[PDB]
């Protein structure tokens, strides 16, 4: 309903192997609950986060949101749509390591409604919500490897996060108090949330989630 | 050590903004190196047309004295005169007269020289196609005149001529007019302001005008040297009369030597200034390839080589990069510099606006010679400025190994 | 913080501990405006006010813009000089000129002679010696001279000498009969400056008979002008009836011509030099944008345009180029104000002799805005290809 | 007979947030010994590696050379020692792109020799001994990752070796080529005596050879 996926490939130079993800593919998001697709690694699966997002266009395929086409859109127009409404954590350390903490919580709040009093209280206590109060003001150079990803967790959520399509929860963790934000995902959809997106390339200890798929490489 | 640095640059052809990196740098260091090589040029012909042209023509040096007209020849003699350092000597008539003609008029000052002795002392040739110094002698009395009075008067060849002459006489009958007219002798080319103000006589028949006899003004030198003119012209006493002060080349024209010396040093420091921004830009680029690198430099630490070498790699790096911009702006600059006249004109006659005016100054054109030595000083100041830009880098380039 | 992007642009301009701001190559495009800037604006003020000297050498102790009636000579009854307030002059002062040669008994010269009223005061007034113009009175024939013309002429004072008008008669049959009348030397004005040599002082009567004009009429007014360079704007002007506008364009003119070019090719050696300067600009940018190309996967997901990047980038070359541009323009004026004041004395190595300059405010502030406008224009475009696609994320 | 031992350990330069690696560290390599290590290096272990051949001063401890503490001398000096004997190949990923492969492998007796007519002909015969006269004189980007590692061993042992720190030697490749480098490094043994210490994580070659210990945290 809220994404339906489609065909979704991709392309490298005609002459040598174009090396295409997939070619027979529909699957659909419903509003309310979540997918889980991972299976063999190795043909773009971790690009393939980024193939969802309004970032590249797709070869010879297409997905459309709610009641009309995202591939249909202008770069202005499709600035609005994953603005306040989609966010998602990435592969690596990607968490702009020039602001502060508190900033790159705050980037995508900065990018819209200047409620500056809300902006700065609602950061410290939702980043505390995650865990993470003390030494907040840090810059993410100077802090815990595993903590880097659990900042970008709260950065990946904004005041209406209609969805998210993130892939790597896991990764630097702890496993004693990293675990918690397998659930902070599942409390927000307790406490009247939306669609979550998520599922590590792991299913050990993964398959939680409401439905589990599989990866294809055709 | 040539290896690395050399497959670095030639290497780095994907991705890294090629079409901006480098080229920018090339352009930087091509238009700073080949204006200042059109400006030495520039300034290379300006003496050798000054050298060809002043020089040549003006007497190196001047002898006066207030008293009586008679200097040499009658109350002394110029061969007492001659000591080491003047080549030659011969009398001169300094005779201002000034011309008018009715509705066109100019200035001049009237000068009387035995053809003969002006021809072995200055290179001062009629510089016309008629070439007819040879005529010129005194016998029809002719007068040279030069290009820009002739174009006042808009006189020729020839045609008589409205030449205004005065009259001298011990306070006894003052304010005579007189006027003689006997012919015209070509032109005098100088292409530039002298050519406003001289004229011509034969000295034996201008002593026929100036009623007095086998008495001659000062103006007598020819020296070999042409630099120590302020010293070696005090030489008075040999005819004595008078020895407070005496006109020199110095001063009438000095002061264009000081010029051109001048605009060399204002241009040279100029362009080493764009010389050493284009190697903030070259440093800019080094230090953003280091940081690129910095991957393969760790390697190369594990694979022995000391410090020494990763720093030689990144000068070289450096130095190839500037040589290269060096190299593509000298070519430019020896490519236009012996084109340099033609290009001016070629300009002048696109924006129909002459760039030197013959009025002011002494060229009416733009001069261009090569010296070759320029060019070796050229490339040894770019390369150093480069090797100095590159210096930092190279000690920003002995960074611990990441991993 | 603030809702314009640019605190992006901004903390990129401070970096991270271990950003491009301690390595001088954030700033280094910043110095080579600097750098640029002072050379522009030292230089062109030393040569403006060079430029300047010579506005008040030879052009403040000659007639400027006579206003001459286009029938001839202008009867002051007809135009009086009581509605001749024409915008752009200082004052008015009649006066009579023209081109007239002098021979003495020994000597001949050339020159252009003033035909003043003592009355009123003159510009060569400081400049006299052991002479006050009041005796120039009608009839008697005076004239004043010049130090290097008297020098050229010999004669000093007390003796006569002779004026020949070349616009005058050379009609009648006996071959000519110029206009010749005698005058005597009463002294010499020592300004230093080359106006000598052709530029006499005498009577405004005396210049009357001598061109044979009718009645007392004068040939214009002297008109003064507080920029003269500039009167070939106030050439286009509504003169009262009719009349000519004739300048010094047409006897001085292309010396001030060449010295204008040679002010032109000044600057274009210093604009090459500030164009070296941004052709840097747009490297620094496009390093800046090579890497940080990571950073931007980030931002570029999480909601701001293209265009609301292409800015941040656009404002970090620019603010390089603002700093520089302000920095270069107010430390230069204060490197060419220190250069006649408290000058450290170098005049042994150049020409020296108390270097003139003129800062001429206008003239820096263009040369900030130019700066500022090339500095701009360059970063367009690291900051074009700043957001093209999606690439190696 | 030679200790190789002096309980030696290494921290953060901080030591006050960031972890560190495994304490009180007893290698007893001697002399030319084979050994293999299959601690789990996955968790961390490589920083061994920064202090073991003098890539990095240890905060704790030093490590003796054949006959001589290598920690107490100039970096120059080091950097001989490294040359001359030591033979890495770690996981640097061994990359000089747009270097071409034949003098890539010659690269560490391309740092000053007797003759350097000679130089080229050890890399040709080494090329050889791991099979890859084949598309030699290319760049090796164009050559496929599965010959990454067969070059990469050849440079850490195309200088007579007596110390290699081999990290994972089996790489990508088939078993038969991955089991026969044993008998390839087996016959570097046969011209003379060389070490071959490997820390990897793989147990399938675990037990394959002699002389096997394992230590993760003690
Ligand atoms: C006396 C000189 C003459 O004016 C010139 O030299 C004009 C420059 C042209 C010379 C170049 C000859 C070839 C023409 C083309 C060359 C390249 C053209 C490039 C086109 C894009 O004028 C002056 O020098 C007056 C200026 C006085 C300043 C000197 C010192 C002042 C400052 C001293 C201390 C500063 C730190």
């Amino acid at each position: 309903i809220l994404l339906q996926c489609d065909n979704l490939c991709k392309r490298y130079q005609e002459g040598s192997v174009q090396t295409d993800v997939l070619h027979n593919v529909s699957f659909s998001v419903g509003e309310g609950e979540m997918m889980a697709i991972v299976g063999s690694s190795g043909s773009g699966k971790s690009t393939l986060l980024h193939l969802l997002g309004g970032l590249d266009t797709p070869t010879s395929g297409d997905v459309i949101f709610n009641g009309q086409p995202m591939s249909k859109l202008s770069s202005a127009a499709k600035a609005e749509l994953r603005n306040q409404k989609l966010g998602f954590i990435y592969q690596f350390h990607h968490l702009l390591p020039d602001f502060t903490a508190l900033e790159n919580v705050a980037m995508p709040l900065l990018i819209g409604k200047k409620k500056p009093a809300e902006i700065n209280s609602r950061a410290l206590e939702m980043l505390k919500a995650v865990g993470l109060d003390h030494r907040a003001n840090h810059r993410p150079s100077e802090l815990s490897g595993g903590e880097r990803q659990r900042v970008a967790i709260a950065r990946a959520l904004v005041n209406n996060p209609r969805l998210v399509l993130a892939d790597e929860p896991t990764g630097n963790l702890d496993a004693r108090n990293a675990d918690s934000i397998f659930q902070l995902l599942g409390e927000l959809n307790r406490l009247q949330g939306t669609a979550f997106l998520v599922v590590t390339h792991d299913l050990q200890l993964a398959k939680r989630m409401s439905r589990q798929l599989e990866m294809r490489d055709g | 050590s040539l290896l690395i640095g050399l497959r670095f640059s030639r290497g780095r052809r994907r991705g890294g903004m090629v079409s901006l990196i480098s080229v920018i740098s090339t352009i930087g260091i091509a238009l700073g190196v080949a204006v200042l090589i059109v400006g030495l040029s520039a300034m290379n012909g300006f003496e050798r047309e000054l050298n060809n042209r002043i020089l040549a023509v003006v007497p190196h040096g001047e002898i006066e004295a207030v008293d009586q007209p008679w200097t040499n020849w009658q109350e002394a003699l110029d061969h007492v005169q001659k000591v080491p350092g003047i080549a030659a000597a011969a009398p001169y008539i300094n005779f201002t007269g000034l011309v008018e003609s009715g509705a066109n008029l100019r200035a001049i000052q009237v000068k009387g020289v035995n053809p003969q002795q002006e021809q072995r002392l200055s290179a001062l040739p009629s510089f016309v196609q008629g070439d007819a110094w040879r005529n010129f002698k005194a016998g029809e009395q002719q007068i040279i005149i030069g290009k820009g009075v002739a174009d006042a008067l808009k006189v020729k060849q020839g045609d008589w001529v409205s030449i205004m002459i005065p009259n001298s006489n011990p306070e006894h009958k003052l304010m005579q007019p007189k006027r003689v007219r006997l012919h015209v002798a070509g032109i005098l080319q100088l292409s530039g302001q002298l050519d406003h103000s001289f004229a011509m006589i034969p000295l034996a028949d201008a002593q026929q005008y100036l009623d007095m006899g086998s008495s001659v003004s000062g103006i007598a030198l020819k020296m070999t040297d042409v630099f120590n003119a302020n010293k070696l012209v005090r030489d008075a006493g040999e005819v004595t009369n008078s020895y407070v002060y005496i006109k020199s080349w110095i001063g009438t024209y000095g002061y264009m030597y000081r010029d051109i010396q001048m605009i060399r040093a204002i241009m040279y420091l100029a362009m080493v200034l764009v010389i050493g921004v284009a190697c903030f830009n070259i440093v800019s680029t080094l230090v953003m390839a280091v940081k690129d690198k910095s991957g393969d430099i760790a390697v190369l630490r594990t694979l022995g080589a000391k410090d020494g070498l990763i720093r030689a790699i990144f000068v070289w790096y450096g130095l190839l990069a500037g040589l290269f911009g060096s190299l593509c702006g000298v070519i430019i600059g020896v490519v236009v510099s012996l084109q340099l006249t033609p290009i001016i004109e070629w300009i002048e006659k696109l924006i129909g606006h002459q760039f030197l005016s013959s009025d002011i100054y002494f060229i009416d054109f733009l001069p261009s010679e090569l010296h070759w030595l320029d060019v070796f000083y050229v490339l040894v100041t770019a390369l150093l400025l480069s090797l100095l830009a590159s210096w930092y880098p190279a000690r920003r380039a002995s960074n611990i190994d990441p991993a | 913080y603030q809702p314009v992007a640019l605190f992006i642009g901004l903390r990129y301009m401070r970096g991270r501990a271990a950003d491009r701001f301690g390595r001088f190559v954030s700033w280094l495009s910043t110095i080579g405006i600097t750098l640029g800037v002072m050379a522009l604006v030292t230089v062109l003020s030393v040569m403006n006010g060079f430029e300047r000297e010579l506005q008040n050498n030879i052009l403040g102790l000659m007639p400027q813009a006579i206003l001459s009636s286009e029938h001839g000579s202008l009867n002051p009854q007809q135009l009086p000089e009581t509605a001749v307030k024409l915008d752009g002059v200082n004052r008015v002062a009649p006066i009579t000129t023209g081109d007239v040669v002098l021979q003495s008994a020994r000597s001949v010269a050339v020159g252009v002679m003033l035909g003043i009223d003592p009355a009123q005061k003159d510009p060569l007034t400081p400049y006299l010696v052991n002479v006050k113009q009041t005796d120039l009175e009608p009839g008697k024939y005076n004239v004043i001279l010049g130090e290097q013309l008297a020098s050229q002429l010999g004669v000093n004072r007390g003796d006569q000498i002779r004026v020949m008008v070349p616009s005058a008669s050379q009609f009648t049959p006996m071959g000519r009969i110029p206009s010749q009348r005698l005058f005597n030397v009463i002294g010499t004005f020592a300004a230093n400056s080359e106006v000598d040599g052709y530029e006499m002082l005498v009577n405004i009567e005396d210049a009357s008979r001598l061109m044979r004009y009718p009645a007392g009429n004068i040939t214009g007014w002297r008109l003064w002008l507080d920029e003269p360079l500039k009167v070939d704007s106030l050439s286009q002007q509504k003169l009262p009836e009719g009349s000519k506008w004739q300048d010094w364009r047409d006897r001085k003119g292309e010396l001030f011509q060449a010295v204008r070019m040679e002010k032109n090719m000044m600057g274009l050696l210093l604009s090459l030099i500030v164009a070296v300067a941004a052709f840097n600009i747009i490297t620094s940018l496009g390093l800046m944008v090579m890497e940080k190309q990571g950073e931007v996967a980030i931002l570029q997901t999480q909601g701001l345009t293209p265009r609301q990047i292409m800015m941040v980038f656009m404002v970090q070359g620019a603010s390089a180029g603002i700093i520089g541009a302000i920095l270069g323009a107010a430390l230069g004026a204060l490197l060419a104000s220190q250069l006649n004041n408290l000058m450290p004395i170098i005049g042994v190595l150049l020409d020296g002799a108390a270097l003139p300059v003129a800062i001429e405010p206008l003239q820096v502030i263009v040369i900030a805005l130019v700066a500022m406008a090339i500095a701009l224009l360059s970063t367009l475009y690291p900051s074009w290809r700043a957001a093209a696609t999606q690439p190696a994320e």
